[PDB]
């Protein structure tokens, strides 16, 4: 089926929204600077309960309108303010294999870039519209949070021990 | 579709509509009761609305008829989306006429250069998203295979043709999968995807129809 926003309508193929967190104690997705990095490159969580994050821009190569679950996804975060040093720096999340804390969810230009599509899954005990998004490799692996350690930050990261249920709402 | 013009009335008759709360992908009538669309399309409830044009309006020359049977080729991969080709029965068949005709199924394959026209109701932006109320028309020819595997190396199989231009501007895109790519009165392709819309170096991939005139002509005849 369809991918729900928030607003029980359907995911526009190529539209922007924001993945918010079930967990009301958290915040919406963004990039921040993390570890050595002198530009925001980290797809994170953030933990403020009224920080909605950045939008995103999630799609698929398929030309179907909306966006249906088991369906190859390429997210993209939304333009969005950085520093000088920044200015330019490309927007879609992707996965540097190989790092400390597993495979970690990065945006910017990385060497290490693994191949594969983001897909949404349904979760939630036919409530909320609650769905994870995993990464499979061209099985397939769950996208949870690994906490910096030495910093706090809610790293993103596929993690099979634990997933991130998330729920849109549409930008406009 | 995005670059195209928008195509006058009923200029193209065996269009339709997938429709299930809200457009959602196209078809192709090609008899009177079965409707030949892209697999991806695929949806346990569908509604196939005919003889449309401004699909926001009731233009009363619509026929809206549900689907009864919905067969997705046996060895379509949804990973690889190699056989991307589903059969929609009409529950009850259609009225064929002037507003609602029938795209002759291709007697062989489409040569490269050849000219077609690709139709929907999908986004018209390159950035962005604007969807039509009229339906939509596209004028792109079918490039070479040799050219088709290099914009997307590894990926193109023997059942996917390349239709558009290596330079962008006009392609189709979301909204448009299961329409009709239809070649000298023939349907020489069916939308299926893409790598953004009308971007540098990426036609548009379509299902190669003429792989299938057996296929389909066995399954309406068994089913
Ligand atoms: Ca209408």
């Amino acid at each position: 089926d369809f991918v729900l926003d928030n607003e029980g309508n359907p995911l526009e193929n190529g539209g922007t929204y924001y993945i918010l967190s079930d967990i009301t104690a958290f915040g919406g997705i963004r990039a921040a600077p993390t570890g050595n990095e002198r530009c925001p490159l980290t797809v994170v969580q953030s933990r403020n309960e009224l920080d909605k994050g950045i939008g995103t821009i999630i799609s698929s190569p398929y030309r179907i309108r909306f966006i249906a679950e088991g369906h190859p996804l390429s997210l993209k975060f939304d333009s969005f303010a950085v520093i000088m040093l920044c200015v330019g720096i490309p927007t879609e999340w992707s996965v540097v294999e190989d790092l400390p804390e597993g495979p970690a969810v990065k945006i910017g230009e990385n060497k290490d870039a693994m191949d594969g599509w983001f897909r949404l899954e349904r979760v939630s005990d036919d409530e909320f519209n609650n769905y994870k998004l995993v990464f499979c490799p061209q099985k397939c692996g769950d996208i949870g949070i690994s906490i910096d350690h030495d910093d706090g930050t809610r790293r993103l990261v596929v993690s099979k021990n634990k997933p991130l249920v998330v729920q849109f709402q549409k930008l406009d | 579709i995005v670059g195209g013009y928008t195509c006058a009335a009923n200029s193209i008759p065996y269009q339709v509509s997938l429709n299930s709360g809200s457009h959602f992908c196209g078809g192709s009538l090609i008899n009177s009761q079965w409707v030949v669309s892209a697999a991806h399309c695929y949806k346990s409830r569908i509604q196939v609305r005919l003889g449309e044009h401004n699909i926001d309006v009731l233009e009363g020359n619509e026929q809206f008829i549900n689907a009864a049977k919905i067969i997705t080729h046996p060895n379509f991969n949804g990973n690889t989306l190699d056989n991307d080709i589903m059969l929609i029965k009409l529950s009850s068949p259609a009225t064929l006429n002037s507003r609602v005709a029938t795209v002759s199924l291709p007697r062989s394959c489409a040569a490269a250069g050849t000219e077609c026209l690709i139709s929907g109701w999908g986004n018209t932006k390159s950035s962005g998203s604007s969807y039509p109320s009229l339906l939509q028309c596209l004028k792109a020819p079918v490039l070479s295979d040799s050219s088709c595997k290099s914009s997307y190396p590894g990926q193109i199989t023997g059942n996917m043709i390349c239709v558009g231009f290596l330079e962008g501007g006009k392609d189709s895109c979301q909204g448009d999968s299961g329409g009709p790519v239809v070649c000298n009165g023939q349907l020489q392709g069916i939308v299926s995807w893409g790598y953004g819309c009308a971007q540098k170096n990426k036609p548009g991939v379509y299902t190669k129809v003429c792989n299938y005139v057996n296929w389909i002509q066995q399954t309406i005849a068994a089913n």
